[PDB]
């Protein structure tokens, strides 16, 4: 690289390209890489923590290279630290992993390995992307039926484009870190969607609204879609599931964010004495982190006992059986806020 | 049950602890004050009705820094003895807030240009229990605030 | 002429078009087609008597034909730049390799970037267009290039091109 | 555990302990004002946009020492007394920070050509447990300051 | 130049890049090429000629070319520490060798090196990692080394290290 | 960051610092006025609508040098005194542009050929606060301007 024998300044001429570190606490994305990946090992999960960092560990920045141009696409969009992991030693390592939130497919076929570790329990949410050709109004309700009715994942349907990549960025990636950015500016109960790409992106698909009123309904894929005033620009907020519980993405990122926390506060709880001084504890952690959270206006509700409640005891949440067995029970209820999706403009001739 | 690399990203940042850097040297001050933009406005007004406002011809920075008075050492006054007749040396000065025992920056002010005028000597004086101060005023421009 | 140039104009223009100030005449004329051959490849710069403006300098070319340096103006301006940069590298030399001394490298650049750019020699609409700096722990150098010594500042201008060429078209009929 | 002798080169210098020396003279002032250099600005400014700022002017420094009545002297008000219609005598008047009991001095102030207007009387007053002081103002040119 | 720094700037400052007040200049000019074959091995550290600066020193190394006492600002700020350290250890000398003295002996160095700290000697963000001071029966010393009359402190430091290279990195499109 | 020889090559020049010298002689002079180039315009213009302009006669150069009255010393007023019929001695006056305390010049203009009219006594006044100042005013030819 660079040879330094004298104090001196030294004049180096090269373009490398440098992007700004971010700090995101709440998206930690997993990308999966493809098999013929010469540079990442199998079965160890390899923690790149800033785009510095990964351009140490390939040499050159590849134009032709899937990864290359989705990781570049993630940092400038202002994504945190992420991890590498192959594909196929996949459902392996994510459970080590503790602090993985996000679940990204860079052009891979993960639709494996989402049905068997996003399960309700654990905090896994994975955005992975929409068919590279493309598609019709016409044809519509085929390309849905591709994709599992899973609350846990979302689906951004065009393949983003850039004039440095060669080939066609996927958008999932580049989800990640648009991710990162809402959360970090407004919020995990902000839904992401109507925030520009701070990249040099653009949909290689220009999508009609007919179009994107087929897709929205069933097996929701989100799409992003350029606008004259505002650039390119997402424009869905929805998962995998069409039940009116799980339908948005900031509601089910919400939960999982609110519960990883929960974890945190548990996580002294363990193996102390299964009493009454206890669970005291319990509730008093969890009633503080909620109040904080409702203060944000992270959850909805003018009172601020119609946001949450928290419920432990005796009595009411575990049998004295089940305290014997070393169970401790609580009961968490929230009240998310939803994000307007239609906005319905009516326009008389007459003023009165 | 606030963490600790929470307040570093949430909360605000106090203005007691701060660098200020006045062209090479680095010297401690015990104040710093003005270093603000200001923007005369212009105003067109038509009959028809319509009103226009414009930002206008920007106003020169003017900035006073307080230090007190130490025995062997007066770099404060020869940079204002240095002035012939228009030729001084105009050096860049930064302000620089930091955390204690400052190896990390928070906010950081720049200061282009910066030239003296006024050095104010302490007012001496038989019954007061303080410390000789002194502020010198710079004229300056381009204030610019960049962060970390 | 190089030295004439840069003080009537700046580095950043061009030394053609000027004409000696000595009682100087080109030994052999040069047409204008001889001069299309040479301008090309590896060029040479001509000097050339014009009638108007006596004998006169009438190339800004270099050696290279690469895109990115083909302007004497361009490689000279660079050229210039990043001695005026070592000598405000100079102060930060054996002071100590942390933040603070960082974001004074950085302030000391960006405040002769920003003047050279309000004197015209950055081409930019937006100062923001004209040039970059970036230092950083997370963007330029390493944890362990720090500990080796080394400190990696990212620098980038946006010189003038100079026009060369000028068509004239001209129309019989006025419309 | 700071030493004694760490203390006189580490720390700042208190203003309560000064001796004025006006001329030949010294002679024990209850508190000087003013005595702070400044100057004017010059600006420039063209069309294409660059500004020009420069030191100027340089302002006339104007000094108070002010000054408890004592019942032999006047020496304050027979310098003022003595003008005739634009001669005065002018002297130079040096301000000096020492140490307890002064033997050594930490900063000098000197001003040149300094000579006497408005010289103030006390305000008698039935009511007031004070003493008569006076204030005299100086006009002079050229302050500087001198390491010890 | 070493007495002249650290009055201005202290023992932790390397006195690189100081101009000489006296009426010096190098007998020999001093091309950059040279300078690195020197600095490495057995490093002679060299003062040349700056046009800004005039002439002026442009070197901090010592004849170690071991990581851990390369710099001379870090070998004389621990002999610098150390002469401090003594002068509050000779107290302490011919006192009853028990506890109550090894508190005392603790707790004046650790003032010193807070103090130090203080002023930005020693590099650490935490005033823990800049130091530690152990003393101890468990700890240092044997109960027969107590007997034979020794105290046993240890002291660790963390010194700063000055940025010795610069690498200007210039790019000719600006993004 | 701009160093003290750039503002001796890029800086616009202040006004106050000059040196006048009128002859053999140098004298301070308070203030200089007047002292410009001219010409009348010759237009010709006919009838099938070319208009052409033409630079014309010169005027006669006409210059005030201001001064205040020095107990001593009266020559600008020998010099018009010794005025017999048409018969003068004319002599050449240089104004300077200096830095302070001028060993270097830089600007410079020439008259020639320069020989008094119009001395102006002080206005005596006995409720002002000012000098006894007087002008005197020249009639000359050949204003030039030179480089340093």
């Amino acid at each position: 690289t660079t040879v330094t024998s004298y104090p001196g300044v030294y004049i180096e001429e090269l373009n490398s390209l440098a992007l700004s570190v971010s700090n995101s606490a709440t998206a930690v994305p997993v990308f999966a890489v493809d098999e013929q990946n010469q540079y990442i090992s199998e079965d160890n999960a390899i923690r790149i923590n800033s785009w510095m960092d990964y351009l140490n560990l390939i040499g050159n920045f590849n134009n032709e290279d899937k990864l290359d141009v989705s990781v570049r696409a993630y940092f400038a969009n202002g994504g945190g630290y992420c991890y590498l992991v192959k594909t196929t030693s996949l459902e392996k390592i994510i459970p080590t992993l503790d602090d993985v939130t996000l679940l990204v497919a860079a052009g891979e076929d993960i639709k494996t390995t989402v049905d068997v570790l996003c399960q309700p329990g654990k905090g896994l949410f994975a955005v992975f992307d929409g068919p590279e050709t493309e598609l019709t109004i016409n044809g519509a309700e085929e390309a849905k039926q591709a994709y599992t009715a899973t609350p846990f994942a979302a689906v951004y349907y065009p393949w983003l484009k850039a004039d440095w990549a060669n080939i066609d960025i996927p958008p999932s990636a580049v989800m990640a870190g648009v991710y990162a950015s809402v959360d970090l500016s407004r919020g995990v109960w902000k839904a992401p969607a109507n925030v520009a790409l701070k990249g040099g992106l653009e949909p290689k698909f220009l999508v009609t609204d007919e179009l994107q009123g087929e897709y929205n309904t069933g097996r929701a894929i989100n799409m992003i879609r350029n606008f004259s005033n505002t650039g390119t620009t997402v424009w869905g907020a929805r998962t995998l599931e069409d039940k009116d519980n799980w339908r948005y993405v900031p509601v089910r990122r919400l939960f999982n964010s609110v519960e990883r926390d929960i974890k945190r506060a548990m996580s002294f709880a363990m193996f102390e004495p299964n009493n009454q001084p206890t669970w005291e504890r319990v509730r008093a952690a969890i009633s503080n982190y909620l109040y904080s959270l409702w203060q944000q206006g992270g959850l909805a509700g003018s009172k601020e006992e119609d946001a949450y409640f928290v419920q432990i005891g005796k009595g009411i949440t575990m049998t004295q059986e089940q305290i014997d067995a070393g169970q401790m029970i609580v009961k968490v209820g929230l009240a998310a806020v939803r994000p307007a999706e239609f906005i319905i403009l009516q326009f008389t001739q007459d003023v009165e | 049950s606030t963490s600790t690399s929470q307040i570093a990203v949430e909360y605000p940042i106090p203005v007691y602890r701060f660098i200020v850097s006045v062209g090479d040297e680095k010297i401690p001050f015990n104040s710093v004050s003005g270093l603000d933009i200001s923007y005369d406005t212009i105003e067109y007004r038509d009959g028809v009705g319509n009103w226009f406002k414009m930002p206008g011809q920007s106003q020169s920075t003017n900035i006073t820094l307080r230090k007190g008075v130490f025995p062997g050492k007066t770099e404060l006054f020869d940079w204002i003895n240095s002035i012939q007749l228009n030729q001084v040396e105009k050096k860049d000065i930064t302000i620089s807030l930091t955390n204690d025992a400052g190896t990390e920056l928070l906010m950081t002010w720049n200061v282009s240009n910066a030239f003296p005028t006024s050095l104010t000597s302490p007012s001496f004086d038989a019954t007061s229990n303080d410390i000789a101060v002194q502020e010198i005023t710079l004229m300056a421009d381009r204030v610019i605030m960049q962060a970390v």
